[PDB]
């Protein structure tokens, strides 16, 4: 299949028409998405097959073809950009100062941008263009909007 | 069967739309990977 780095739509024909179920990141020959997008299923790229390599339902991450490659971190200070790929709409960058998820196991960056569920997996970038994590795992807030962690995996 | 389509390069863009707040939220993460609000 297509193995060029960049951001990809994840699609199914299992419903009416072609439906976008989420998004992911191709880096160093590895496809990166959220677990709730694919539920760990194999993916087609052209007539190529992408088989799952690593996943963790609790982290809500999954890699295809190789080990998680993405190792950059929110600095805790600087704005970031969601590279939102919404269903049927062009890739669009959205710049935002993340808030914080406070957890018993530590603080996580969080982004307060409301997009359809099929945007799940769009990358969050720093100022140098590095993927600091993925959008689409978080919480519906007092206001009814969705606030997403910045979800990052570990690189071995 | 799910398939992938390329949607763009991964690039920082100068003069992107700037929106969204920065809420500090108390949350818990369950074994199913669902976050929840802790008040
Ligand atoms: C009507 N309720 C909701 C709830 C979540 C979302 C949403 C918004 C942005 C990005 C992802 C999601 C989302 O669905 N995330 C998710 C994580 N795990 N699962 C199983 C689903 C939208 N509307």
């Amino acid at each position: 299949g297509e193995t060029t780095d960049g951001v990809y739509r994840v699609m199914t024909r299992r419903l009416l028409g072609s439906t976008q179920v989420g998004v992911g990141v191709m880096q160093e020959g590895v496809f990166h998405t959220m677990w709730h997008v694919t539920k760990g299923a194999a993916l087609r790229s052209g007539e190529g097959r992408l088989d799952p390599y690593w996943g963790d339902v609790k982290q809500d991450l999954v890699s295809y073809c190789g080990p998680w490659k993405l190792d950059a971190a929110w600095d805790g200070l600087s704005e970031v950009q969601l590279l939102a790929v919404p269903p049927g709409e062009r890739a669009k960058n959205i710049q935002t100062l993340p808030g914080i998820f406070k957890t018993k196991d530590g603080d996580i960056g969080a982004v307060a941008l409301d997009y359809p569920a099929g945007t799940s997996g769009s990358p969050i970038l720093d100022k140098c263009g590095r993927v600091i994590g993925l959008y689409g795992n978080g919480v519906v807030i007092k206001n009814g909007s969705y606030v997403s962690a910045i979800t990052q995996g570990k690189r071995e | 069967d799910m398939y992938i389509e390329r949607a763009g390069d991964i690039t920082w863009e100068k003069d992107a739309e700037v929106t969204g707040n920065s809420p500090r939220l108390d949350v818990a993460l369950d074994e199913s990977g669902d976050f929840s609000l802790v008040e």
